[PDB]
């Protein structure tokens, strides 16, 4: 058996909502220390990696490793089915045909029990060894989201350019071009609005706006986004959870 | 592709 | 003549909005004691019965029985045409070509007069004799709405199962199955959230989700919905007005 | 050079949003005394005239007359790109390839610079000599908007009929007909809700609902709308700015 | 049988007076 | 057209 209870049901929906577009069939691998999940999209340029630690649940039991594969389209149909104030519990038996999602209300009344049929999928889980990156930055999700959404309107490619104490996003297309230049700053009133930057080397990478427009959906999980770039290597966009993360590894464009 | 590039 | 003045124009729009989908052409039958209306859908499994009493209007006159048939698509185009604070008055002559809807504002200014052409329709008005039912419940419209909307996503059928101190809604389909179990409770803080249940016999009926998805649109009239079920007989879903009701009689899916 | 700074970036977006549907390619003509713009739609029944005076900007410089033509579809893609609290500055050189839109935040941080490529367009700017009109009215934009939106549902034509102390909007169609009669009135509590009317002669004009449904998008600019009608002539629907206006000259139906 | 049929299945044998 | 009518 697996019994994992999220304190708020909403969290699981938001988690799935960051992946849900950009990758439809995914294997969730539960074990003693939490659940992890990985998937690559059909064009093989974007890898999504999920890690929910035990500390993110209010109760968690997993007596034996269990892989449960689900269609996320199906799963998110069932996750418009509890209030953002019910508890959600995932329940699975040994070698399961199906996953149970149990939504329960605080006043002992209104149980919603859903049984979702599972799927058979090819489990290429990758031990991703932390690379070192030429640059690291973190900024508000919403700000990053707005930058990407705005520049997308000018082209299918967005170029991220890092120099010392300067981050520059640029898009260039048929109607014209645009650039957003933001500078590191720490505001003590609310340090969630801070923009931070660690640069070893300058970097200059270009990415598909199609992919950035799916990545920015991680904003449902976190106030902030971490972006790690290097010129050799795929970029990491990371959204932190309470004891976990959702990561997106995106291949740059050769131009 | 991405699997590969990461593996390095 | 007919002169019927609603205190608030909004009421008539909400009334029509509970029927508007699920049945397009309907005969409204006015007489001394208020207006009644009936319609059956094309598949003949759902009958909609409306009753607005005299007490629901602020002024009402009907010297002679009068049937006025209208296309509800047409009528709801004209009922986005007054503020929720204007008065609406229905005016019709003897044997009418047309119904007049007169929206008037409190400050003696802004008259909007609409003349809607009437239709000829076949008036099988049914004296519906009150059945006795195996069970009666009432619950919030919104809650009922959410249940139906959620389960509809899993199947074309929703099964309603009543036992003592338990109401259970179940749907079963290709991706999985779902069930929502709610229990009677009276919360005196807000008694509009209450769930009430009166059971003589257990019942176990199945209904088309297509029809439940139209019935739940009565939520525009009432905070609450009354559901009367029996195993012999069509189910009654009722939404109450100030001195009237909108009822839906639905045939179960016998299996 | 041209340097024109709006205090709030939102204002320029709202301005463009009143024109944006109903006319896509437009020449903005900057000069010493502000920017003016004109356009006629593809069916040639509607002329849109814009005038932003110098007083509408917080800073304005225009050393030399400059025409800059832009596709409004393009331009409004770039004007979902600043907050309603940034400053927007238009920057152009002499004989420009391009217009620069510079969005800057109050705290000296977040610059967004956009460079929009310009377009070549045929500049039939019309000196419109003030006509005299048989009637003038002003009413709330929202009220006018609701009238138009409501009657549009009954027909493709809406008839505006003015008599002494009475304004009557009528549409007549297949499902039925409808009329809204409003009377001039001044409510002292909030005089923004007032309806004012000056009638020299009665008028009776009919207009295409398609065009009225685009005109009412000027409501993004002003609480009120001025409507000037005469029986000889195209109607003027005008939405006032802080030191400017957006006007719609609409041909009646016959 | 329609829904009307089902509604009227007892009052069909009653005379409507 | 409309330019004409305005110019009258």
């Amino acid at each position: 058996m697996l019994e994992a209870k999220f304190e708020e049901a909403s969290l699981f929906k938001r988690i799935i909502d960051g992946f849900k577009d950009c990758v439809q069939l995914v294997n969730f691998q539960c074990k003693e220390d939490g659940i992890i999940a990985q998937a690559v999209d059909d064009s093989r340029v974007l890898l999504v990696s999920l890690e929910i630690g035990v500390e993110a649940f209010q109760e968690y039991r997993c007596d034996h490793p269990v892989t449960l594969g689900m269609d996320l389209t199906s799963l998110s149909k069932i996750l418009r089915c509890g209030n953002n104030t019910d508890t959600l519990t995932l329940i699975a038996d040994n070698t399961p045909d199906s996953i149970i999602l149990l939504f329960e209300d605080t006043k002992k009344d209104r149980i919603a029990e859903y049984s979702l049929k599972l799927m058979d999928i090819d489990a290429d889980f990758l031990k991703i060894e932390e690379l070192q990156y030429d640059s690291t930055l973190s900024l508000p999700s919403s700000e990053f989201s707005k930058i990407v959404r705005d520049l997308s309107q000018l082209s299918d490619s967005i170029n991220i350019m890092i120099t010392k104490e300067t981050i520059k996003f640029v898009a260039d297309g048929d109607i014209g071009s645009g650039s957003v230049i933001i500078k590191p700053f720490v505001d003590m009133e609310h340090p969630e609005t801070s923009i931070k930057l660690e640069m070893d080397q300058p970097v200059d990478l270009t990415f598909g706006a199609k992919y950035l427009l799916d990545i920015i959906k991680g904003s449902s999980l976190s106030d902030r986004v971490g972006i790690r770039l290097s010129s050799e290597a795929p970029a990491l966009f990371q959204f932190d959870l309470k004891s976990g993360f959702l990561q997106f590894f995106l291949a740059p464009k050769f131009n | 592709g991405i699997a590969a590039m990461l593996q390095r």
